[PDB]
């Protein structure tokens, strides 16, 4: 129940404000700047403020904090979907999200932000849908918004039906400085970027643990997806009564599902560090990365972070492969690895400089982070087995999908 | 090509489970 | 410089001109502001606000400026006295406890130095009813013989017929344009 | 300035009127107050364009506090605009009447939100549905005057499940302050 929907800047101007009830007087953004500073700079600070008896719940943008004031007690959740559907839909029509558009783009902004939300309630968030009667280069609105399907306008038509689908994977890794991996979640993404003809009804089987015990093949390498997340085009109901996946696609690039299992396996990179920091005279790397994934993969593009001294200067790198390059912006080792094959074993020794002279204050010790990027590699296991791309009119269609495995939080505490 | 892994054709359905 | 293509112009026509419509409420200026721009007797809901709309006939662009005459809306007259050409004051003889109102009205409207180019163009609307009085009348009750440097010319428009408003707009293009 | 703009916007050109319309949006969205020339753009409201009339109306609804007086020219707009076969001006007209915090408008749009409420434009119908609850949190006793409780109620029992949504929101605010 937000009341006015504002964009703000990087110095405290309203780039744009939209009032949706009126309960809140318009000259009460002026207190969420010293407000935000007064909070940022006592470790209070939180995206919802209060203004008296009116909070400022907003996130924060590229370059705008999208502040949404509020007066009773609304839903904080709805306010911050809304917000989070409102960057979707500029980051769709606008290929960037910075002053630039919101003093260049106010023709079309207005008409979005009043179509998107009346009286606090937003109705129509379809970017693909809503580019059909908002445009910033109007007919009546597209019966998609009246009908069931909001999210496959009828009539689309390709001279091929091509989807491609990724299915990516994410290697989140929490290691302790003792050595033990605490958190080891892999959160599973299918993105399709469907391009049919007609509204097809996608039917998607995997091999699901679930799927294989009902059908009584719960013996063969079905993934064990803890949380399945599917978009709103699948059918809940569907997926719950006997784990069936039909949905229709929408046209472009989307998120259908997400998955999210724990993973009990040993670590696709085995990063053994070392620092023989001396007392303010030098300091040694002996970083030691071991690749535990099938050597028929290769991770392109590994980047592990090691995060060296702030005050590290004349820094020296005798690695045994890949290039190391020490960035002083973001104040670490940053090990970069073209391509890496699996089972591989690269030695690198550092040996940086440092003052004479200590710090005034603590630094703190940033977990060295991999970026890691292996194509063609499922960790998970798990298979696409079938997609039922089912037409009223009737095509032969061929569906596509690659399978990306890269890193998430793949962190690793140091000592 | 395509950095990732390439992209493979996907099944209609479970064959095997009628 | 030169106006060549002015010429050009009107060879085939070039002015369109304007024109006001005001008067009381209930006196059948909708109906004929319809009739003019469409030509069916629309019933229509009491003007709250106003009516903006064209005609086209005899190469001229005759758009009006429909007002009602509401308490409420008759001081809200002064808006469109800002680039105004014409003017044409609709009058209702079926109401006698409301005449001498409507002649204060159009006195008070008629008291503007604002408006002096606008020449005067009384309607006799409601032309149904045997209660009706003639062209003279009418005028004679209103005073337009004392109106100086005014061109006013009465003329009695029926709304359910149709009839006398041609000779209406032919004498306010006449009033208007000065050619042949 | 001012005095050029109020030129522009009192001509008879749409290219001079769009970008006044244009330039008056953008000189509120920078921080001007642009107030004074409220009766001013009346006159340029009623135009078949509808990239302009998005601006007029959002001009008005943002401009409507601070001249309630000068808000009595446009209830007749709403009220031929509230007709318009195109679903599209209808729902503007619809969601810009609501938004008009004017006690003395409020009263009037009765009659255009009980023409609109069982409108067979489903976009039409979820606007009327907000509207509703816009006109009972400025006058909860005109919306009960009006009776607009049994027509929401009867908005569940319909079809177009995204209208049945909207008309759920707008009985439960109406029911939360109640
Ligand atoms: N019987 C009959 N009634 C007429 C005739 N002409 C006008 N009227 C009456 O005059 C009234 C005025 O109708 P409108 O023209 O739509 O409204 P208006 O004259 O602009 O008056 P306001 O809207 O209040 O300013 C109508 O309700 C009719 O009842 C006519 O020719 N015959
Ligand atoms: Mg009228």
């Amino acid at each position: 129940s937000a009341s006015a929907v504002y964009v703000l800047d990087l110095k405290g101007k309203v780039l744009i404000c939209r009032n949706y009830r009126g309960d809140v007087d318009m000259s009460e953004v002026e207190h969420f700047m010293p407000i935000l500073m007064e909070k940022e700079e006592e470790g209070m600070l939180s995206p919802i403020l209060a203004h008296g008896g009116v909070r400022f719940m907003w996130i924060k943008h590229n370059n705008l904090y999208l502040v949404a004031t509020s007066k009773k007690n609304a839903c904080v959740s709805l306010v911050f979907s809304f917000l989070y559907k409102v960057v979707q839909v500029f980051s769709e029509y606008f290929k960037e999200l910075e002053e630039e558009s919101i003093r260049d783009n106010f023709v079309i902004i207005y008409e979005l932000l009043d179509e998107l939300m009346d009286f606090g309630y937003p109705q129509t968030t379809d970017s693909k849908i809503l580019q059909e009667y908002i445009t910033q280069e109007a007919p009546r609105p597209p019966a998609t918004v009246t009908n069931a399907v909001s999210w496959r306008s009828e009539g689309i038509k390709y001279r091929k039906n091509e989807v491609f689908l990724d299915v990516i994977e994410a290697v989140n890794l929490l290691v302790s400085a003792n050595g033990n991996v605490l958190r080891s979640e892999i959160v599973g993404s299918i993105k399709m970027r469907v391009f049919l003809s007609g509204m097809p009804e996608l039917r998607l089987g995997l091999n699901d643990k679930v799927l294989f015990d009902n059908t009584g093949r719960g013996k063969s390498k079905s993934v064990e997806l803890e949380d399945v997340k599917f978009h709103q085009c699948v059918r809940l109901s569907r997926f719950e009564n006997d784990r069936t996946i039909s949905f229709i696609p929408p046209d472009g690039e989307f998120e259908l599902m997400s998955y999210r299992l724990n993973t009990h396996v040993k670590p696709l990179i085995w990063i053994e560090s070392v620092i023989e920091k001396h007392s303010h005279s030098r300091i040694e790397y002996m970083v030691k990365a071991k690749s535990q994934f099938k050597r028929r993969s290769t991770a392109n593009n590994v980047e592990i972070h090691i995060p060296v001294p702030n005050d590290a200067d004349s820094p020296k790198f005798k690695t045994t492969v890949g290039s190391v390059k020490w960035v002083p912006e973001n104040s670490e080792i940053v090990w970069s690895v073209k391509s890496f094959p699996g089972g591989k074993e690269y030695l690198m020794r550092a040996h940086f400089g440092l003052p004479s002279v200590e710090a005034e204050d603590k630094e703190g010790k940033p977990p060295i982070s991999v970026k890691f990027e292996i194509p063609y590699f499922t960790t998970s296991g798990i298979q696409v087995r079938y997609l039922k791309i089912i037409e009223k009119s009737g095509y032969q269609a061929l569906p596509w999908v690659r399978y990306i495995t890269q890193n998430g939080d793949y962190q690793l505490r140091t000592q | 090509d395509r950095k990732g892994g390439s992209y493979s054709q996907a099944a209609g359905s479970d064959s095997a489970q009628s | 410089g030169n106006i060549f293509a002015n010429l050009f112009k009107g060879l085939f026509g070039k002015k369109e001109m304007r024109i006001l419509m005001v008067g009381l409420d209930a006196a059948g200026k909708t109906t004929i502001l319809y009739k003019l721009k469409l030509g069916e007797i629309v019933t229509t809901i009491p003007t709250i606000g106003f009516n903006v709309e064209t005609v086209e006939y005899k190469n001229i662009s005759f758009t009006v400026w429909d007002v009602g005459g509401q308490d409420k809306i008759r001081p809200l007259w002064r808006h469109y006295f800002q680039n105004t050409q014409g003017l044409i004051f609709v009058v209702d003889s079926n109401d006698r406890e409301r005449v001498n109102e409507a002649r204060e009205e159009l006195m008070r409207m008629l008291a503007e130095d604002e408006l002096r180019d606008a020449v005067l163009l009384v309607f006799a609307n409601k032309q149904d009813l045997p209660n009706a009085m003639n062209a003279a009348e009418i005028t004679d009750k209103l005073g337009l013989h004392s109106l100086r440097h005014r061109n006013w010319y009465i003329q009695a428009t029926c709304a359910t017929s149709g009839d006398g408003l041609y000779e209406g707009l032919d004498w306010l293009s006449n009033q208007l344009r000065n050619q042949k | 300035e001012i005095f050029e703009l109020k030129a522009e916007l009192n001509s008879d050109k749409k290219e001079k009127k769009k970008e006044a319309v244009k330039k008056v949006i953008a000189s509120m969205t920078v921080g001007k107050d642009v107030s004074a020339l409220f009766p001013d753009v009346v006159n340029c409201m009623q135009t078949d364009n509808l990239e302009l009339k998005k601006l007029v109306y959002l001009y008005l609804m943002n401009y409507a506090k601070s001249q309630p007086d000068m808000a009595i020219m446009a209830v007749n707009t709403f009220v031929k605009d509230c007709e318009d076969p195109n679903p599209l001006i209808r729902a503007l007209a619809v969601r810009t009447m609501g938004c008009i915090r004017v006690d003395k408008i409020t009263e009037y749009l009765c009659e255009p939100l009980r023409k609109c409420l069982k409108d067979e434009d489903p976009y039409v119908r979820k606007t009327a549905a907000v509207c509703v609850a816009k006109l009972h949190d400025i006058n909860a006793q005109l919306v009960e005057d009006q009776g607009f409780l049994d027509t929401l109620k009867d908005l569940i029992s319909d079809s177009n499940p995204m209208v049945v949504a909207n008309a759920v929101a707008a009985l439960s605010e109406i029911a939360e302050s109640h």
